[PDB]
């Protein structure tokens, strides 16, 4: 998949179909971060860097900083 | 080791330079005259009355 | 084993690079530098007023006049110049006094 | 246009000449 | 482009064969070879 | 009599004339790619190589338009 | 007059120091042809034909640190002056030309006299030689002019389009709440498309223009190189 | 006008079927069987819970105030708490500015009668606005 | 590279270790089977 | 004999500032020394996150410099020229009035070539002051 | 060269990496500064400078 | 295992590079990123 | 005009002015100070390198007899085409 | 004397001239697709790569036309 | 009677007319490279040789533009 | 009445119009070299003769361009 011009790398298969069919999948050994692993969404279960900090919260933080940048002088104007 | 130490010091110096340049250094020749120098002459003669 | 880039200090490598690797380029660059500072290192006051100021020349304070005034005051004071000399005024001192009394 | 100007061309070109003569060796090594 | 090999002494045509602006400057006109630029170019 | 007249709007006219240069540049670029297609359908094994040359051609041909465009700006901002 | 100023690369210099205190492999080069001049084996040159590699690499790095990052708004191309670029190209081009001329091999210039002996020497061949000698200097001039004009035109266009987009976005977005919202949405989508297209075009053009800048110099060098065959 | 509506309905149906949440699917199936609206039911449940949790909010506020005042909050202070506090400060500043604008009912400060900008008010194109 | 130990592994590094680690064959098999199923469903 | 030409002539010990230097190198190496961080002529890295972090930072500090150092000159020129031609005349105004003037300058900037031309062209019959107001 | 790295699948995943957290913060600033300009520069109480015809850049550069 | 870097690759694929023979090939047929 | 103004260096810090006469004289004094000592004979290549080219150029200037007028290099106003003074 | 004149309508003239820069742009695009068809007739299996190259050529030619159109709209609003 | 008029703004028109000449240069370069792409697909083995000649043509075709460009400056800065 | 008007800025227009003549010289050179490339691939064994003939044609076209430049310079100065 892509996010703007950033494309997610994909690992090339190395096993042949015959060898691959003989592989037994045991997700019990897998880490909890990667279970029901999906190439189209590998980071769905990945932990947050800061607990409770959503992406929307950061976006809104930036929006508020922009509003402050544009509106601070309207409330605390300064002379030349 | 040598390059690591040299680049550490260079990075600190460049950081200080960047901060001063983009946040403290005023631009020369301001219209209002409140910030920056307007320029001045150098290498003027001194103690040479015969020059004039 | 010995290599210039790894064993020599930076000034030494700089000299070696521009003397035994790119000497002609250094020579041409020095030539061009001399030319630039010989023919492209001057700006008249009018040129400064037209293009020398970011937002335009502040005529309301005329910083060029102040700069020149400081320059000339410094030169006069340091060099002990008698600006009342006839060559500067074109007239004798007594004529200057007569003019002062007239005006 | 300052890109078409010459009233401070020498000082302006000093940037390129410093890059060539002093910074290029550092980047080289 | 390619390497240049100087001609041998025997491969160089005689001077009398060269042509000037109007025509060959053969005997009785040899000293005009000095003044004719086109003859010198052809030579 | 002797009058030093200074007309202001003329700098527009000249500017427009410079833009006419692009009429060639644009067209020229098209020609390249035209032939490129006729060259890729005539020897597809070289497609990549051909593409490279086309890009080189485009970059040279476009360069010229820029010259003209520069002049326009010079007259449009003066 | 002495003006004291600084380049706009200080943060990039800091990043270079931080990220290149340790070694890293380089496998992608904008102008790779400076490294591979000879394609047929057993051919070799007694002239220092690989002298341009270092200057080429440094020039690419410098021009990339300036031109590519100039797409970021308010980033300044500090060297963007016609005569300064003339000085740069003069240095490189004339230095290599004088390297060939200091060789004191006049036969090297035999190829300047275009044509064969069949063609009239004074009225055809000599005029072609005059034109070719003129064309060398014209190649230098065209190289520097082409580098200057591309940057100037591209950035002028970007500035003007950005101004238009700011104007319509700020002073006409209220139409989203009005009955003519579809017109504004069409215009806004067109502007976004134009924005992306312009940025991609500039990104490609900067690299391509650096490629051609180095290619001109290498072409000057190659025009006078002679290769011997190993036996 | 009808093809577009059918296409939109089909797309939303596909997306609804795609989600693999057991609770959401169970609620959707139950409401479809009963013919009721799941979204409105969710809204009513939420408002009921918030109505029943008001005094819980008050108790939590007093507990948090005691926790902060006692100094225990700053004893275990970390960088994450610093990030949260910076976010909090930014929101406070923006809210103060918005409150000022709403309080004076104007984006810009009002012009005093002795100011030279009064002419601008007099020369309004539309006095109604 | 002991001085990097404190940094740990980010999400991408963890993914790379998971896919190219000792469990690489199992992950490859699962991924290919899932992709094949999705392709069959699409057709 | 006075100074060595060889880099091997050390001026400090091998362990001088080892810790801080190692932290600095850890910061440098964690994201850059990776297989997918293949640069184009040392200027364009392959790691996406380097772009994601550095483009905003570069824009931010450049914009701060432009707003507080470069455009401020034009703003001050407009204020001085339109309200007396002297700095003291501008300072005779209140902060609110200066705010209004500066925001009008911003308006003019945003219009540029597409806004109405009555912002700088006085229509005939207009009662507002002209160019010879302070002369 | 755009070879690899963490790539969030959707908006909600931008919080899974500090660098993308900073990126989404910056995007918020970028996109949210436009609404602020709409509100500020299309305000009812915004008044043009009475002395706007006293001087303009157009006469200066001319 | 640790998080340390390895022999630099420059972002290149060794199965198609001009010096691919210098990189050993494993059983799976993937040339090494290092000597 | 306004778009054209965007192509200027953004980190100008200081401008210094100096007359050509003044720093040329100072340079000549430095050169005389370093080329004066007895242990540098006049016939040495260093001395000739320092002096001969400058002497030749100054002589060429003095010998000049031009029918046209060359305006002063350092006028206050050199922007007016119809006023060489 | 030192007369000076400014004319208002001249910006309509120059603008029109810039529009002529779209004559060769138009044409050029034409030409590309023309050749494309022939190529697709000569090598019918390459119906996608040739389409991609044609799109690239159109994009570059449209950029040139757009360079001109910026001047055309800018003089019209000066 | 004898009236002398000195219009100052006419050099813009001449500069634009000179710039118009670059359309032919751009078109010629495009034609050169289009023919180059066609030829290389016919005789790939000799590609390199062809390229050189193509560049020669560019060297002999860009120069003309310079002259036109030169005139522009000689009138734009005068 | 009779008016003897002498406009001082009309030679720029003539110089630009003369310079426009180079749009044909450039395109002619481009055509010459395009055909040269096409011919060399067709019959590479005759590269030198074809090169000589193309050089002759370029010289003739350059002579025409020199005449145009002579007129342009004469008008520009005179
Ligand atoms: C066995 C003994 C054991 C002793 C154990 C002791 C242990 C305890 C420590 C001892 C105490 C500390 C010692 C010093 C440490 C320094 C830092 C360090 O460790 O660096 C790493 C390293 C440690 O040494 P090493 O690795 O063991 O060995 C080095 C290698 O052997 C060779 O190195 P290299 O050749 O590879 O590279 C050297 C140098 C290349 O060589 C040079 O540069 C040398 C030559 C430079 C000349 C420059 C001036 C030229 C002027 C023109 C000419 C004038 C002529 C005048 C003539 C006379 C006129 C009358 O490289 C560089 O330039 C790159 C590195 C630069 C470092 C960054 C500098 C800025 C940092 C700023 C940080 C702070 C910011 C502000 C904070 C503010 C806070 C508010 O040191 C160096 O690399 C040396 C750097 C030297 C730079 C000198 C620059 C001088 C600039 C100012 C000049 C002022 C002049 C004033 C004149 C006024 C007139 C009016
Ligand atoms: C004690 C030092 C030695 C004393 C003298 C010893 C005995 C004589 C030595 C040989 C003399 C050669 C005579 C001329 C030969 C023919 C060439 C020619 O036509 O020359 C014209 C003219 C000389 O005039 P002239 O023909 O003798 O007759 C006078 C006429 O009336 C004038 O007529 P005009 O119309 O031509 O006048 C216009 C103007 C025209 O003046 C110019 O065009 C000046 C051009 C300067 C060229 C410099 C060459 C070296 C460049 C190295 C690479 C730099 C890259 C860029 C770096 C940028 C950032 C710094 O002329 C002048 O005013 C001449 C002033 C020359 C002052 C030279 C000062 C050099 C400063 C170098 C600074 C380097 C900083 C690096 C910092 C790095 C830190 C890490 O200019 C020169 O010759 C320039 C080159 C002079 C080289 C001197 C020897 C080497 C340098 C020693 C001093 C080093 C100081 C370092 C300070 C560091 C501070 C931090
Ligand atoms: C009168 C007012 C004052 C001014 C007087 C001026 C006199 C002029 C005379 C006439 C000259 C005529 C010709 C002028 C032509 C100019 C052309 C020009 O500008 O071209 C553009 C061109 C732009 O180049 P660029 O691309 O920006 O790169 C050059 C940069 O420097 C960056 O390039 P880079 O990074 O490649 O450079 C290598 C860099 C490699 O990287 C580093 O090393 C990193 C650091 C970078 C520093 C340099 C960047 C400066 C950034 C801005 C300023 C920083 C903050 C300053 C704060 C000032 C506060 C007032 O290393 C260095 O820079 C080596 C020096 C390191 C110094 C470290 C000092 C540490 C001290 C620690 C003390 C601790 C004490 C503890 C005590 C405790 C007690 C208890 O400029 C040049 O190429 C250089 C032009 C210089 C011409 C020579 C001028 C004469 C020397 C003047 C020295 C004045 C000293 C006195 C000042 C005192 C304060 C007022
Ligand atoms: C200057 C000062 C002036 C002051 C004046 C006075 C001020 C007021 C004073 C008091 C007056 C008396 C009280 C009156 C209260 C009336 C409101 C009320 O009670 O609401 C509850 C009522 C639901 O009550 P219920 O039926 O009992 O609900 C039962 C359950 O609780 C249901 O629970 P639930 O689970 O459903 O809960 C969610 C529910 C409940 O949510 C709410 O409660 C919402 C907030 C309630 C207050 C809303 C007040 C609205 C007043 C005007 C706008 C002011 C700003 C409001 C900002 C709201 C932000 C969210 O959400 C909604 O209601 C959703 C409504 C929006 C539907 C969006 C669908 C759009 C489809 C478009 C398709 C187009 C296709 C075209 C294809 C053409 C092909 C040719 O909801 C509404 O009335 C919603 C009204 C929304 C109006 C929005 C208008 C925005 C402006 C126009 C759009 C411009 C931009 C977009 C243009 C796009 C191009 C087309
Ligand atoms: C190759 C290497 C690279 C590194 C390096 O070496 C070479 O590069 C070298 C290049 C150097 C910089 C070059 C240029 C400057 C600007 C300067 O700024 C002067 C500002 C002052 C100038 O004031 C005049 O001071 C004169 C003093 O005699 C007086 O006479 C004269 O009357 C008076 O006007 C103060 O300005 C006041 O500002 C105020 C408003 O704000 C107001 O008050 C008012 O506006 C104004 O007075 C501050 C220092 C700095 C950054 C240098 C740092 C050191 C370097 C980085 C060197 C460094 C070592
Ligand atoms: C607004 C107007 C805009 C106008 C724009 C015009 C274009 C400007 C372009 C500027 C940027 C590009 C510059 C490229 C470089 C140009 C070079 C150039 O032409 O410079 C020539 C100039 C000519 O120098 P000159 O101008 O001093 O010439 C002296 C001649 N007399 C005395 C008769 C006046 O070169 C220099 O400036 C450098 C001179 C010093 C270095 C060379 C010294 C050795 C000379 C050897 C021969 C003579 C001595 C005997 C032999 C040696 C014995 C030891
Ligand atoms: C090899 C190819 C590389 C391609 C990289 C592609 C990057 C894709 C970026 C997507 C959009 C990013 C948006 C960032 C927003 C930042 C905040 C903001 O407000 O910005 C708005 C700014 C400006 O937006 P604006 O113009 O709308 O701003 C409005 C502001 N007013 C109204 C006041 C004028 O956005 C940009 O300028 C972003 C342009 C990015 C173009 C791509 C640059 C690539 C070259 C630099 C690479 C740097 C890598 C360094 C790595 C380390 C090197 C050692
Ligand atoms: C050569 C000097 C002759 C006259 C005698 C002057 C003695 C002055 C007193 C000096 C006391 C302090 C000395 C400290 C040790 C200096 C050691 C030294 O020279 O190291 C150089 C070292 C560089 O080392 P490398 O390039 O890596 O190579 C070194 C090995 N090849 O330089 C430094 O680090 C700087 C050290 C400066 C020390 C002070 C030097 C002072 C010289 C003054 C000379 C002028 C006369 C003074 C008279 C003083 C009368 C009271």
């Amino acid at each position: 998949y892509n996010m703007l011009v950033f494309r997610d790398p994909k690992r090339r298969p190395q096993l042949s179909e015959e060898e691959r069919a003989k592989v037994v999948v045991n997700q019990a050994e897998w880490p909890e971060e990667f279970k029901d692993f999906d190439p189209d969404d590998p980071y769905k279960n990945s932990p947050e860097i800061i607990k409770g900090m959503s992406s929307w919260n950061l976006f809104l933080w930036g929006v508020e900083c922009a509003f402050i940048y544009q509106f601070y002088e309207l409330v605390f104007p300064k002379s030349i | 080791e040598i390059q690591s130490r040299k680049k550490y010091f260079q990075t600190l110096g460049y950081l200080v330079a960047f901060i001063y340049l983009y946040f403290l250094m005023p631009k020369e020749k301001s219209f209002s005259g409140l910030s920056g120098p307007d320029g001045h002459w150098i290498m003027l003669p001194k103690g040479r009355p015969e020059l004039f | 084993v010995y290599t210039r880039w790894k064993c020599d200090r930076l000034p030494v490598f700089q000299l070696k690079l521009f003397t035994q690797e790119y000497p002609m380029h250094a020579a041409v660059g020095i030539f061009t530098i001399i030319f630039l500072w010989k023919h492209m290192s001057h700006c008249s006051e009018e040129t400064e007023r037209k293009y020398g100021w970011w937002a335009g020349y502040p005529y309301w304070r005329d910083p060029i006049a102040r700069r020149n005034e400081t320059k000339y005051k410094q030169m006069i004071i340091n060099n002990d110049v008698d600006i009342t000399h006839p060559k500067w005024t074109g007239c004798s001192v007594e004529q200057l006094e007569e003019l002062s009394r007239v005006v | 246009l300052e890109p078409m100007s010459t009233w401070y061309l020498a000082s302006w070109a000093m940037v390129w000449y410093y890059a060539f003569f002093f910074w290029m060796p550092m980047v080289w090594t | 482009g390619e390497l240049f090999v100087r001609p041998k002494l025997e491969e160089i045509p005689p001077a009398d064969q060269c042509r000037g602006f109007f025509g060959p400057l053969n005997d009785s006109l040899k000293f005009l070879r000095l003044l004719d630029i086109k003859w010198m170019m052809n030579r | 009599s002797t009058v030093a007249i200074s007309v202001q709007g003329l700098h527009y006219v000249g500017t427009g004339l410079a833009a006419i240069a692009l009429a060639g540049v644009g067209l020229g670029i098209g020609t390249i790619f035209g032939n490129l297609l006729v060259a890729c359908a005539r020897q597809p094994n070289l497609t990549k190589m051909l593409f490279n040359y086309a890009i080189l051609g485009f970059a040279l041909t476009e360069a010229i338009g820029l010259f003209a465009l520069m002049l326009a700006f010079l007259m449009l901002f003066s | 007059m002495f003006l004291f100023f600084f380049c706009d690369l200080f943060w990039l210099r800091l990043l270079l120091c931080m990220y290149y205190c340790v070694w890293s492999r380089l496998c992608f080069i904008v102008y790779f042809n400076c490294l591979m001049l000879i394609f047929d084996f057993l051919l070799f040159c007694l002239f220092d034909l690989y002298l341009f590699v270092g200057l080429c690499l440094f020039l690419l790095l410098w021009f990339m640190l300036f031109n590519l990052y100039s797409l970021i708004l308010y980033y300044c191309i500090t060297y963007l002056n016609l005569y300064l670029l003339f000085c740069i190209v003069f240095l490189l081009y004339i230095a290599f030309l004088f390297l060939f001329c200091f060789l004191c091999d006049f036969f090297l210039f035999n190829n300047l006299l275009v044509g064969d002996s069949f063609m009239d020497v004074f009225f055809i061949r000599f005029l072609l030689c005059f034109l070719e000698c003129f064309s060398l200097l014209c190649r230098c001039l065209s190289t520097f002019l082409r580098l200057f004009c591309n940057l100037l035109s591209s950035h002028f266009l970007l500035l003007m389009f950005f101004d238009f987009f700011y104007f319509i976005f700020v002073f006409f977005f209220y139409g989203v709440f009005c009955y003519w919202f579809i017109l504004f949405i069409f215009v806004f989508c067109f502007c976004l498309l134009f924005y992306v297209f312009l940025y991609l075009l500039d990104l490609f053009a900067a690299i391509l223009q650096l490629f051609i800048f180095c290619n001109m110099i290498l072409q000057l060098i190659m025009d006078f190189l002679l290769f011997l065959l190993f036996v | 006008l009808c093809n577009a509506a059918s296409k939109v309905q089909a797309r939303s149906a596909k997306k609804l079927a795609a989600l693999t949440d057991a609770g959401i699917q169970k609620t959707i199936s139950e409401h479809n069987a009963n013919g009721t609206d799941a979204a409105v039911s969710s809204t009513k449940r939420y408002l009921a819970e918030q109505r029943q949790l008001f005094h819980y909010r008050v108790v939590r506020f007093f507990d948090e105030c005691h926790y902060i005042i006692s100094g225990e909050y700053f004893a275990q202070y970390t960088k994450v708490n610093l990030i949260w506090d910076l976010r909090f400060l930014t929101k406070l500043v923006v809210l103060f500015l918005i409150g000022t604008v709403l309080g004076r009912q104007s984006i810009f400060p009002p012009i005093d009668p002795d100011s030279p900008l009064v002419e601008a008010l007099v020369t309004k194109v539309n006095p109604n606005y | 590279y002991d001085h990097l130990a404190s940094w740990g592994k980010d999400a991408f590094l963890r993914r790379l270790e998971f896919e190219n680690g000792p469990l690489r064959d199992q992950v490859e098999a699962h991924t290919q089977r899932l992709l094949a199923e999705r392709a069959a469903i699409a057709k | 004999v006075l100074f060595s030409t060889y880099r091997s002539s050390r001026l400090v010990s091998k362990e001088f500032l080892h810790g801080p230097v190692m932290r600095f190198r850890a910061l440098g190496e964690y994201y850059f020394q990776r297989a997918w961080n293949g640069t184009l002529n040392w200027a364009l890295p392959g790691e996406y996150r380097l772009y994601a972090v550095m483009i905003p930072f570069i824009y931010f500090y450049h914009r701060w410099h432009n707003d507080h150092t470069l455009d401020r000159d034009h703003v001050e020129k407009a204020m001085i020229m339109r309200w007396g031609g002297t700095l003291e005349d501008v300072r005779k105004l209140s902060a609110k009035d200066q705010l209004r003037v500066r925001c009008f300058t911003d308006i003019e900037k945003l219009y540029s070539a597409y806004g109405p031309k009555d912002t700088y062209l006085q229509p005939p019959g207009d009662t507002l002051p002209g160019k010879d107001f302070y002369r | 060269m755009l070879l690899g790295g963490f790539v969030p699948r959707r908006f909600s995943q931008f919080n899974r990496d500090p660098c993308w957290m900073f990126f989404i913060f910056s995007v918020g600033f970028w996109l949210g500064e436009y609404p602020a300009m709409m509100i500020k520069y299309n305000a009812r109480d915004l008044v043009y400078d009475p002395h706007r015809y006293v001087w303009s850049h157009h006469d200066d550069h001319h | 295992v640790g998080n340390g870097p390895t022999f630099s690759t420059g972002g290149e694929c060794m199965n198609t590079c001009d010096i691919q023979n210098a990189f050993p090939m494993n059983d799976r047929g993937v040339r090494s990123s290092s000597p | 005009s306004n778009p054209a103004d965007h192509f200027r260096p953004n980190l100008k810090a200081l401008t210094l002015y100096a007359e050509r006469q003044h720093y040329v004289d100072r340079w000549l004094h430095v050169k005389e100070r370093w080329l004066a000592p007895w242990y540098l004979p006049w016939w040495s290549p260093l001395f000739q390198l320092g002096t001969w080219y400058s002497q030749r150029s100054r002589n060429l200037f003095l010998v000049e007899n031009h029918l046209s007028y060359r305006p002063y290099k350092f006028r206050r106003n050199d922007e007016d085409r119809n006023n060489p003074y």
